[PDB]
């Protein structure tokens, strides 16, 4: 019980790609992550 | 407290978000559009003229240094009046973060080349000119990679037979082996699994024109 | 001498049957729905008991 | 000095392979049904070899002209 | 109907040609090789001939663009006949000897089947 | 021979003057001694009380689905897989 | 006097020579663009609102063998989707073959669809059950 | 009237008012899952699956058969209505029994696909293991129909279209409670034209094709696009081939002529088309007995009596041949010489010129718009059932004042019979009768006459005061009169320029023989010139294909592409599912050997050519699709009028064994009624 | 595996007794299970190397 399919389901969550630049329409040089020394 | 649906890595999400601004407003000329795919890739739209640029740009600058060009894959698709779509997925050991360039074409016009920028491509390019024919302009040598000798068509089209045009044996008379119009013992029997019932609504509106 | 194998080995296709001796395979069809390879072929109607049963059952080993 | 790979039975094939560790003669549990046949070896290349052939009766009638 | 377009390498009808014509001069002096060369039935004249219709097989191409494609990929046989890559039965494959020609008028058509 | 002269229960026999006799003049044409339609028929129809009986045929997850099968009418109810006999009187 | 190489040229090219398909198929055989029908006992409506091009049926005969389908046409799996009959043209025409379509269908014109007729006092169109 | 503001889905959208809020949803894209609802049947709330949240609701409404209000929000998807769906679906298979693989409508199934969509997956019936499902004995419902009840979901829909579209109203519901049951309280049979298309509407494998039973799975199943023939309604058809077999006949919605529906004629002979076929050309031996021969003494030997028979030839078309085995036949009848090109299915003399003197100009999507329909004589339920239908949609939305002028029929719905006599449509017409007076005050009149009475006899003068009358009629865009055609090339027939009536051709003394697959008694040798030589080109070998000494055999209309015309007057397109069998070809093909072996080649060896020869005859006759305008059109005892003599009319139906069955179980429980009396 | 039974084949037991895992086994073997529209790039360290699907 409390096992409602409709609200643990994950295929009928994911969402369309965003668009960046109207994300911030709507709304520390950036990096693309964490450096990694691969020296 | 869905132990099924995963939970992507939010702070990866940010950098690749602001990251993606950062190319967007740094090529202005180029980059047609940047989104961030939900799968937390992040892909980068461009124009056919500014394939090298984009590469080298990403490859040299010190925001990017994404160094390795992983492959090309090469994607088909109808309906787009310049149908034939290409894919530069690189990867950046700088900072540890994967990203996606993207660009279209058709089956006439030809395509910038990677040769010049990575030499990894290289034969990449020899193979998507093999199989799809998108030609490709400074290419050193385009010779086919995978098709046999003398192969008509390019197959990983969607407008080709699965099965293509011919089919070789080998004769008697001639003590070798000869190419024929197919023939075959069992036709391939295709399944119709189309889906009557829409499955999925957030997809439904979304991306509209 | 030979062996080890182990009960999950795929090997040798087999149709089985009840215990009565009587066909277990209805023609479903998903065997053949599923079969990557396409090598199954099946042709079923009703027998004249009115059963759901094959006529032809092919599978191809090559 | 024509043996063969396929001597085995059924009921021992198990068995022999390490399938089952439970010898034919200690475990009745196994089923013990009448239609069940009995062993061949693989009949290949021999007369009694099996040949493949169509199962299912031909689909269109031909129309008779006597009747 | 016009569109303003890149190009690939010709820019005019005439240098079309031109570069059509280089790949014509390399294949007539390549034949005599690929007839030592290639341990085929084939003889001179013949390869020759078969050169001069596989030209004609298409005569009425129009588009410099379509035209370009066609010598590319005429040069890429070139290289793979120059240099020994392929093997006999694919340098032969333009002669489709393995198929009778099929029938054609319309009886023998209709008595041969669809 | 008879291997190319048996009635597959499917119902086929190839005809006396047919050439796709040809391939079993070296080979056998097995056909199976078991008939289905014949064993099930030995099976007797089993009996009960309730309006409703259920059947999966073998036993346990080795048989068919369980399936749910009424007896009011008079005559018998073959189960839809195994095609096991129900009559209830 | 140039935009990186530039040329004016006709939109619509033939492509069929570099194509690679053979003259024959090329010469003898149609394309049938339309809209797939609708399964007759669906009522999802989803799978419909594509159009779909192929190419006419052929041949089909039987293996002597055993008893298969043997069919030596290539072209007869194929089969490709479009989202507007016009774009499907366009695409059929840039590889060179012929075509002609199949008209859909009309928009759907409103039924009223009431509740209330069910039941009324002198139209015929009263429900006998429920 | 304007239309509502409704945000469906935070979507504005527009709505005339009165719209219910599924058929909204779906004018801008979204779709509710339902069962108990369809396009052409009458609204009601049963599978409570429709449901659906709209904002500030205390109770979530079915959209299947909620009215919108102004200034809604219909949340779609919304949890509440995820919540809401799931529980439905949980309630649906409680007790629906675990027999997919088993069941014919597998992959397939509404209930499959919306459980998939949007039903959960796991089973909180926990009570298998105690006390099980419930059950349901089948019912015994006829030849056609096999049905397994236990798996019925009651949506009604069965219920209701027979109710109301075919009108049987023999078939309902019974009991209260879970043990609520559908069927007949007492074993009947389900006997009606139109009783197939309940396999299309039950959405579970309750009731399924007895004979397309357990044959393929429609995952394996290739479909083709293709149009009825066996009637002259012309129904568009998806022919559902696998592996050079068609398994069955589906309906293809065209709803400006299909409707969606189809008759059971059309539905279950696909049988025909594998019994009874011809698949050698026969010639006639001294012995006389057909043997089998091969293409080239065949063309050869009928190009020998064409050549050497004098020049006295003659050609009678059937009801099965396409335009182009027309148009193939004519011309090579032209070149020989001889224009006695008959058709079986005689018409009008000398009125065979304007185009709408043999059509159905009140284009039958117009017909359920009908106001007041005249029938002379004309029993549409067995003669075209799908227009049948489409009065009974007019008889029950636009009160359809429907009379009779002929003997004894049964409409499915009350008719008004004024009478037999043919003296009654005469009096009609000069308007001295109380329905006349209801013709005259009707704003959509229409007049409907049976081929078979405009080539009974003098019924030419029929036909011109039916023409006389329709003057008056017409109203603006509107042209009355109606005639309901049979055969399916007689339309074409008419647009090549043929004659009516296969006692023409055979008056014309003919020393040869021609027939496209016409297999109607309507000409025997006996009645035909002793020494005529007689060339069949048809598909099955009926008996009218017995009377020839030289038969060549052709491939069926699922088997050829061909052109027909529909009664209304559309041309449309045959496509080929399955390949022809043994040395069958097409009908064009046959006759354009034979010419070129006589030595008059035809100009077309390509379809193409020939269809650029019948733009020439008809550029109206090449749109395909589309319907060019008329305008101006110019004791009763028919066949047909019981099911016993619908089943039995042509080849193909004769030679389907269904039917035959079909024909048997009628007579059948028709004996019962006599002895279980 | 995975709780979905949308996503991965019910087994055998549940399959033979409750419905919907008998519809579940039913959709999934012959029409597989929608995929939500998009691209996706993944890389593994496969012995050879980064082996990666697009
Ligand atoms: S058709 Fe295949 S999957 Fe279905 S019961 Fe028979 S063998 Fe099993
Ligand atoms: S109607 Fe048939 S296919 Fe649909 S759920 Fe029931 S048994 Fe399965
Ligand atoms: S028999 Fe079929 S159509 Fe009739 S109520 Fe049951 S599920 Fe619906
Ligand atoms: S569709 Fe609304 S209750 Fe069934
Ligand atoms: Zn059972």
């Amino acid at each position: 019980s409390a096992n409602y399919y409709c609200q643990r389901d994950g295929r009928r969550e994911v969402l369309p790609p965003i668009d960046l630049v109207e994300q911030q329409k709507q709304l520390k040089l950036p990096t693309p992550g964490k450096v990694y020394a691969w020296d | 407290d869905k132990p099924t649906v995963r939970q992507p890595d939010a702070v990866a999400r940010s950098h690749l978000s602001d990251f993606g601004r950062y190319v967007a407003e740094c090529l202005p000329k180029y980059v047609q559009k940047v989104q961030l795919t939900a799968g937390d890739e992040l892909e980068v739209l461009i124009a056919p003229e500014g394939v090298v640029p984009v590469l080298q740009f990403l490859k040299d600058h010190h925001q990017a240094q994404f160094t390795n060009l992983v492959d090309i894959a090469g994607v088909d698709v109808p309906c787009r009046k310049n149908r034939f779509e290409v894919v530069y997925n690189l990867l950046s050991l700088r900072y540890n973060s994967r990203i996606r360039v993207k660009t279209y074409t058709d089956e006439l016009t030809p395509l910038d080349s990677a040769c010049e920028v990575h030499k990894a491509a290289n034969w990449y390019e020899r193979e998507i000119w093999d199989m799809y024919g998108v030609f490709f302009a400074n290419h050193p040598d385009l010779r086919r990679i995978l098709t046999d000798y003398g192969f008509e068509g390019h197959p990983q089209r969607r407008d080709f037979p699965l099965s293509g045009y011919v089919e070789l044996r080998y004769d008697d008379e001639k003590k070798r082996v000869v190419c024929e119009p197919l023939e075959l013992a069992q036709e391939f029997r295709k399944f119709d699994l189309s889906a009557p019932w829409e499955q999925f609504p957030n997809f439904r509106n979304a991306n509209p024109p | 001498e030979k062996g080890p194998l182990s009960p999950r080995f795929r090997g040798e296709h087999a149709l089985r049957r009840y215990p009565s001796g009587e066909e277990r395979c209805i023609a479903c069809k998903l065997c053949e729905a599923i079969c990557p390879a396409q090598a199954i072929t099946i042709e079923a109607e009703e027998r004249a008991d009115g059963s759901r049963r094959t006529t032809r059952y092919d599978i191809d080993m090559t | 000095m024509d043996y063969d790979g396929s001597m085995i039975p059924a009921e021992w094939y198990g068995w022999m392979h390490y399938k089952t560790d439970l010898p034919p003669i200690r475990d009745g549990c196994r089923p013990k049904y009448k239609w069940i046949a009995d062993h061949s070896e693989n009949l290949s290349g021999t007369k009694e070899a099996y040949y493949p052939y169509s199962t299912t009766p031909n689909k269109v009638e031909a129309w008779e002209p006597k009747a | 109907a016009v569109q303003q377009v890149r190009p690939i390498l010709s820019v005019d009808r005439e240098e079309a040609r031109k570069r059509a014509l280089n790949l014509y001069k390399a294949w007539y002096r390549q034949i005599p090789y690929i007839v030592m060369d290639y341990d085929i039935p084939m003889t001179v004249e013949q390869c020759r001939d078969k050169l001069r219709e596989e030209f004609v097989k298409h005569r009425n191409v129009t588009d410099i663009r379509v035209i370009d494609m066609l010598v590319i990929k005429g040069q890429m046989e070139l290289k793979e006949s120059v240099e020994i890559w392929k093997q006999k039965g694919h340098i032969m494959r333009y002669w489709k000897e393995s198929q009778d020609p099929k029938p054609t008028d319309f009886l023998s058509k209709f008595i041969q089947g669809v | 021979r008879g291997d190319i002269e048996k009635v597959t229960h499917t119902g086929q026999v190839f005809d006396k003057e047919d050439y796709r006799n040809a391939r079993f003049v070296n080979a056998k044409r097995y056909v199976n001694e078991n008939w289905g339609i014949k064993l099930i028929e030995e099976v007797p129809p089993k009996e009960c009380t309730e309006r409703v009986v259920f059947c999966d045929g073998g036993d346990g997850p080795l048989g068919h689905p369980k399936v749910y099968i009424n007896l009011d009418k008079p005559g018998n109810h073959i189960c839809g897989y195994c095609g096991l006999r129900f009559v209830k009187k | 006097n140039k935009l990186s190489g530039k040329i004016t040229v006709p939109t619509a090219v033939n492509l069929s020579p570099i194509s690679g398909v053979p003259e024959e198929h090329i010469r003898e055989r149609r394309v049938r663009i339309h809209i797939p029908p609708k399964n007759a006992m669906q009522s999802g409506t989803d799978n419909v609102n594509t159009w779909q091009i192929e190419f006419d049926n052929r041949e089909r005969w039987e293996n002597p063998l055993m008893g298969w389908a043997s069919s030596g046409d290539p072209l007869s799996n194929m089969n490709v989707q479009f989202g507007s009959p016009e774009e499907a043209i366009t695409f059929c025409e840039r590889n060179g073959w012929r075509w002609y379509v199949d008209g859909a269908a009309k928009p759907k014109k409103e039924r009223v669809k009431n509740y209330g007729i069910n039941f009324a006092w002198n139209k015929r169109t009263r429900v006998s059950t429920k | 009237p304007e239309k509502i503001e409704v945000f469906v889905d935070d979507i504005p959208v527009q709505v005339v008012p009165g719209t219910t809020v599924l058929q909204a949803a779906a004018q801008i894209g979204v779709e509710i899952p339902r069962f108990c609802y369809h396009e052409r049947l009458a609204v009601a709330g049963n599978c409570r699956m429709c449901l659906v949240e709209v904002e500030k609701s205390p109770k979530p409404v079915a959209a299947c058969a909620m009215p919108v209000m102004k200034g809604w929000r219909i949340k779609t998807n919304s949890d509440l209505t995820r919540k809401a769906r799931e529980g439905v679906m949980e309630f649906l298979l409680m007790n629906h029994p675990l027999d997919c693989p088993i069941c014919d409508q597998g992959g397939e199934c509404d209930l499959q696909d919306q459980a998939m969509a949007f039903g959960s997956d796991r089973s909180r019936f926990t009570d298998i293991n105690y006390t099980g499902k419930r059950a349901v004995e089948d019912k015994d419902i006829g030849p056609l129909v096999k049905t397994i009840m236990t798996r019925c979901i009651h949506c009604t829909r069965c219920v209701r279209f027979a109710s109301e579209i075919a009108g049987v109203d023999d078939l309902g519901t019974t009991g209260r409670g879970n043990d609520m049951q559908i069927g007949t309280y007492v074993e009947k049979l389900f006997l009606t034209e139109l009783s197939g298309n309940v396999i299309d509407l039950c959405p579970v494998g309750a009731l399924t094709n007895k004979p397309y039973s357990f044959v393929a799975r429609p995952w394996e199943i290739r479909k083709v696009s293709s149009i009825d023939v066996l009637d002259a309604v012309g129904s568009n058809i998806v022919v559902s081939t696998r592996t050079n077999e068609v398994l069955r006949i589906l309906p293809r919605e065209n709803e400006d002529v299909n409707e969606e529906w189809l008759a059971d004629k059309s539905r279950f002979a696909c049988d025909g088309l594998k019994r009874q076929r011809l698949v050698a050309p026969m010639v006639r031996m001294p012995n006389g007995e057909l043997q089998a021969v091969e293409w080239e003494g065949a063309l050869i030997a009928v190009a020998k009596a064409i050549k050497a028979a004098g020049g006295q030839i003659a050609g009678i078309s059937g009801q099965l041949a396409d335009l182009e085995a027309q148009v193939a036949l004519k011309d090579l009848l032209n070149r020989l010489g001889s224009e006695v090109v008959a058709t079986e299915q005689g018409f009008i003399a000398g009125g065979t010129d304007n185009r709408a003197n043999y059509l159905l100009n009140s284009t039958i999507a117009g017909l359920e718009e009908a106001d007041a329909v005249l029938l002379v004589g004309t029993n549409p339920r067995y003669e075209a059932p799908l227009v049948n239908t489409r009065l009974r949609k007019a008889y029950v939305h636009n009160e359809l004042q429907i009379a009779s002028i002929g003997p004894k029929i049964d409409l499915s719905y009350d008719h008004e019979n004024l009478g037999a006599d043919a003296a009654l449509v005469k009096d009609v017409c000069s308007g001295a009768h109380a329905f006349s007076k209801v013709l005259e005050g009707a704003k959509k009149p229409a007049i409907i006459i049976g081929a078979d009475l405009l080539e009974r006899a003098d019924g030419a003068a029929i036909h011109a005061t039916v023409a006389e009358y329709c003057k008056k009629l017409k109203k603006p865009n509107w042209n009355p009169f109606n005639v309901l055609q049979t055969n399916a090339a007689q339309v074409g027939a008419l647009d090549v320029g043929y004659k009516a009536g296969a006692q023409t051709a055979v008056k014309a003394q003919p020393k040869v023989l021609f027939l496209l697959n016409a297999d109607a008694g309507k000409v025997t040798r006996e009645q035909l010139p002793k020494d005529c030589f007689v060339v069949y080109i048809g598909s099955h070998g009926d008996n009218g294909a017995s009377i020839a000494d030289a038969v060549l055999p052709g491939a069926a209309y699922t088997e050829k592409q061909g052109i027909y015309v529909n009664t209304e007057g559309r041309p449309q397109q045959t496509l080929p599912g399955v390949s022809p069998p043994g040395m069958a070809r097409e009908d064009w093909k046959i006759l354009r050997a034979l010419s070129e072996v006589v030595g008059k080649p035809l100009p077309y060896d390509n379809l193409d050519e020939l269809r650029n020869r019948l733009e020439d005859v008809a550029p109206h006759l090449t749109r395909l699709g589309q319907l060019e305008p008329a305008g101006d059109a110019g004791a009763i005892d028919i066949k047909l009028k019981e099911l016993r003599d619908y089943f039995m009319t042509d080849a193909i139906s004769r030679a389907s064994p269904t039917m035959a069955k079909c024909i048997s179980a009628v007579n059948k429980q028709q004996r019962e009624n006599e002895a279980k009396q | 595996k995975t709780d979905d039974a949308k996503v991965a084949p019910p087994s055998r037991s549940e399959m033979k007794t409750s419905m919907e895992a008998l519809i579940h086994h039913f959709k999934l073997f012959t029409q597989g299970y929608q995929v939500p529209p998009g691209a996706t790039y993944t890389a593994i360290e496969a012995p050879k190397g980064e082996f990666g699907v697009y």
